[PDB]
RNA sequence: UGCGAAAGCAGUUGAAGACAAGUGCUUGUCGUUCGUUAUAAAUGGCCU
């Protein structure tokens, strides 16, 4: 896991995590919270079967 | 310009490539600038074959320029798409649609490439090794496609439902790139 | 079934409802007469093809 | 079926294509390396081009075209350049020559020889008898 | 008459044979019907298929050139 | 005469009316009518006798790249 | 690894995304999704192929508009499999509508072929001799219901 | 059967107007039948004037018990549909389109008559069980 | 195309201009017009 805040629009902030599974998520930032899931590598499934590092 | 008959502006706003009949002629010039000033006939970048073959083949019913004019997209009624390489009017041959492409739209920096079509499927050509990714199953055919964000965060559709024939009923669709979903229908 | 129906017609006459007490006649042979027509079709295409290569 | 490029000096990948559906049988190349030819199992020739200006300063090769014009495998193929001669030669298990031009591959006419040509007979006929 | 649009009449012949009901019919006519009736269904079934028909290398051979 | 794929012949005591991927050649190779295209491929073409011209003809899986039709 | 057993019980935020596992499709299915018409019919016609879902894939070809493309590229050789279904398949009510069907477009895109081959030929007298029993059973139905509506 | 083949095989030359009798003769058999369509009809106006002058004569009374011009106009269609369709009058379009009206309005018919020839099997078994 | 039932019952598919190709003539085409109710075929198939 990581905090990742944008080098030009420092009010971003956000979380990526991974496993080992095939999908990234991230939480960008409280009744609710905006978790957006990376699922899609664009033709190279087959170089990428999990995102853990 | 005289006697338009398709035209389009690059998604910065400051390049418009059109197509007049002085068979025809595509020209791209710059809005606020002198720097871009092109012009060429259809029968550069049209095939052989496709001359040899029915109208369809050219026949453009789509048109995109990329931001940096480097590149320009060409849809036609055959389903195939051709990219030429504004500087020494090279073609590069797409082809995946089985039927007229509606919809063309470069992304902002150039390597990817938005098409729809009647497939009521998106396709999203990766220009570097020529690949593609899928967003299918929408609830009509593409009429338009756009990357609308300084880092294209969101895609905008206008999907048309064809099924019903009394009607042209549109729908407009914001798709988050992210994970391709909609965030505004 | 025809011999049933031949023998006691008298009493099936006479009977309040026939319809819920022989519903199960009524859909099997409804079932079987619809596909004549389509059957019909078939027959006719059969013969033309048959009778043609074996005249050849 | 892949296309892929390697820096020789650091012998490492710069490009990966997945061009074919089975086996890359045979490679060839234009004088200047202006345009890699591929073909194979699936019958089909691809162009890969470099020669657009903005490219040979990036070094990115494009996946230009490709085109079907075998019956069957394609096991060899050549290419010749000169200042009258531009020919891209095919060849495989269907046993004739398809003949391309390297410059204008993806829009010049293309020419199958027959498969046998009679230059020496292997036939004769007796009139008597 | 009958055994002597046509749809129509041979369907309202089919009601006259309902509302006389089993008892009434008598055999020697019903046999002339019986026979009629016959005549008509293969007549019938025999438009029938004609409506539907409406709808529906050598090694060696010998051949003189063109000279 | 006849090549790989038409049979032809001339009448040689008549006079006839006088009305891109090969090499262009600007290099030095060193340092009564009858034609026909119905034929082909031949092997060999030669005469019987005086009217029987015999004509020799010719008579693998491959990959599955489908044409699709609607 | 001790962590897989938490549900989270104690935490304020629980989200789920994981889509439930579908059954397995069927191979038939499969080709269909992909548009392969023609394997989708060998998959109809193989042994031990339930009745009922043999009878989809040849409706939903159907559906697609798919019933000439899916006949094409055929021999005697493979059309026999189909032609012995439909040998069977013209009995039954359920199937003698789409049986019908395919069966004519065959004839009239394997007029020429069927001459020449000796064993289509029995095929189609077989087929004839099964058409027209089940001609005679429609009448009869025919007849018992005419028969029930004089009684009532 | 020879005579009235010759025969036919004049008027059809002729354009005389006696074909439908030569037609109706009841000479004809099923096999003659056959070997005269196919071994006689060689051009197309001998098989468009047999075909109107049967499509006619079917038209005009599709319930004519004799079954020898029916049988005629199977076998026609059975044997040379490819050349028939060949034909693009468009006068021999407006006879099949009238066939087909009048042929047509008996198919209608066979489900009503299953149901009468129903009835009378009951009744006729009826009576022969009384009888007994 | 009109009417109608779903079945069908009647009726259409004309003319000009221009371009391309072959050889002033022939054929094919129309992001051209007037008027009448009025085959397809660029190897090209749907994500995680």
């Amino acid at each position: 896991c990581t905090f990742y805040t944008s080098l030009s629009n420092q009010n971003q902030q956000n979380i990526f995590t991974a496993g080992r599974r095939r999908y990234m998520h991230s939480w960008d930032l409280s009744q609710t919270a905006k978790i957006e899931k990376f699922s899609r590598l664009y033709g190279h499934e087959s170089t990428q079967r999990s995102f853990e590092n | 310009w005289h006697n338009v008959i398709l035209s389009n502006i690059s998604s910065n706003g400051k390049l418009l490539a059109h197509m007049c009949k002085d068979h025809k002629s595509i020209s791209v010039v710059s809005l606020f600038d002198d720097s871009v000033n092109l012009s060429f006939p259809l029968g550069s970048i049209l095939s052989s074959q496709t001359q040899s073959l029915s109208y369809n083949t050219r026949y453009v019913s789509s048109m995109a320029i990329d931001n940096m004019g480097q590149q320009l997209a060409v849809g036609f009624a055959s389903g195939v798409i051709s990219i030429v390489s504004l500087a020494d009017l090279q073609i590069r041959l797409l082809k995946w649609h089985i039927d007229s492409v509606l919809s063309l739209s470069f992304s902002h920096d150039g390597s990817y490439l938005l098409s729809g079509g009647w497939e009521k499927v998106m396709s999203l050509w990766q220009l570097e090794t020529n690949s593609q990714q899928f967003l299918p199953r929408l609830n009509g055919i593409i009429i338009d496609c756009q990357v609308l964000g300084p880092q294209g965060n969101y895609y905008s559709l206008i999907l048309q439902m064809t099924e019903n024939n009394s009607n042209s009923d549109y729908q407009f669709l914001l798709l988050n790139a992210s994970d391709l979903t909609s965030k505004l229908s | 079934v025809k011999w049933c129906l031949i023998i006691h017609g008298g009493y099936l006459v006479s009977i309040p409802n026939l319809m819920s007490t022989l519903s199960s006649l009524h859909s099997t042979l409804k079932r079987r007469s619809d596909l004549l027509p389509r059957l019909l079709a078939l027959d006719a295409r059969l013969d033309c093809t048959i009778n043609k290569f074996k005249t050849l | 079926g892949s296309i892929k490029f390697w820096d020789f000096q650091f012998a490492t990948l710069n490009q990966s294509f997945k061009a074919h559906d089975a086996d890359v049988l045979c490679l060839t190349t234009d004088t200047d390396n202006n345009y890699v030819f591929s073909a194979g199992v699936d019958r089909k020739i691809f162009q890969f081009s470099q020669n657009t200006n903005k490219s040979q300063k990036n070094n990115r090769w494009v996946n230009s075209s490709n085109r079907l014009l075998h019956g069957n495998d394609i096991r060899a193929i050549c290419a010749y350049q000169s200042k009258g001669a531009d020919f891209l030669v095919s060849g495989g298990v269907e046993k004739t020559l398809v003949i391309n031009s390297l410059t204008s591959f993806s829009n010049g006419n293309y020419r199958k020889m027959p498969t046998v040509e009679p230059y020496s007979k292997n036939v004769l006929v007796n009139k008597e008898q | 008459f009958i055994t002597s649009q046509s749809t129509q009449l041979f369907q309202l012949l089919s009601l006259v044979l309902d509302s006389i009901g089993l008892f009434s019919l008598e055999g020697a006519l019903l046999e002339n019907l019986t026979l009629y009736i016959d005549k008509q269904v293969e007549i019938a079934e025999r438009n029938t298929e004609l409506w539907n028909l409406i709808d529906t290398l050598p090694t060696y051979t010998m051949e003189y050139l063109d000279i | 005469f006849w090549g790989a794929t038409w049979i032809s012949r001339i009448d040689f005591d008549v006079d006839f009316p006088i009305n891109g991927l090969t090499i262009t050649d600007e290099s030095n190779f060193m340092n009564h009518f009858f034609f026909t295209d119905k034929y082909k491929p031949l092997l060999f073409v030669d005469l019987i006798s005086s009217n029987e011209l015999a004509i020799i003809e010719r008579n693998q899986k491959a990959f599955i790249q489908p044409k699709l039709v609607f | 690894m001790r962590g897989s057993e938490y549900q989270g019980d104690q935490e304020h935020i629980i989200h789920n995304d994981k889509v439930r596992s579908q059954r397995r499709m069927r191979a038939f299915e499969r080709n269909i999704n992909q548009f392969k018409w023609s394997e989708a019919l060998d998959n109809a016609f193989v042994p031990g192929m339930a009745k009922e879902l043999t009878l989809t894939v040849l409706q939903e070809l159907r559906k697609r508009g798919k019933v000439r493309v899916a006949l094409y590229g055929r021999d005697e050789s493979t059309l026999e499999p189909l032609l012995n279904w439909c040998l069977k398949g013209i009995e039954d009510v359920r199937s003698a509508s789409i049986v019908a069907d395919w069966v004519a477009v065959v004839l009239e895109l394997y007029g020429n072929t069927l001459e020449s081959s000796p064993v289509l030929q029995e095929l189609m007298i077989d087929l004839k001799t099964k058409v027209r029993h089940e001609i005679h059973k429609s009448k009869e139905a025919q007849r018992i219901e005419g028969m029930l509506q004089l009684l009532t | 059967q020879v005579e009235i083949a010759n025969i036919l095989s004049s008027h059809l030359e002729a354009n005389s107007t006696e074909i439908l009798d030569d037609l109706m003769s009841g000479s004809w058999t099923e096999p003659e039948i056959k070997k005269f369509i196919l071994t006689k009809i060689n051009t197309v106006d001998h098989l468009s004037k047999i075909f109107l002058t049967i499509s006619k004569s079917i038209t005009q009374n599709p319930w004519n018990e004799e079954n020898l011009l029916p049988l005629w106009l199977k076998w026609l269609l059975t044997l040379k549909s490819g050349e028939l369709n060949s034909i693009k009058d468009k006068h021999t379009k407006k006879n099949c389109k009238h066939l087909k009206s009048a042929l047509r309005s008996s198919e209608e018919i066979l489900p009503v008559l299953l149901g009468i020839q129903g009835r009378l099997e009951m009744l006729r078994r009826q009576a022969k069980l009384r009888e007994d």
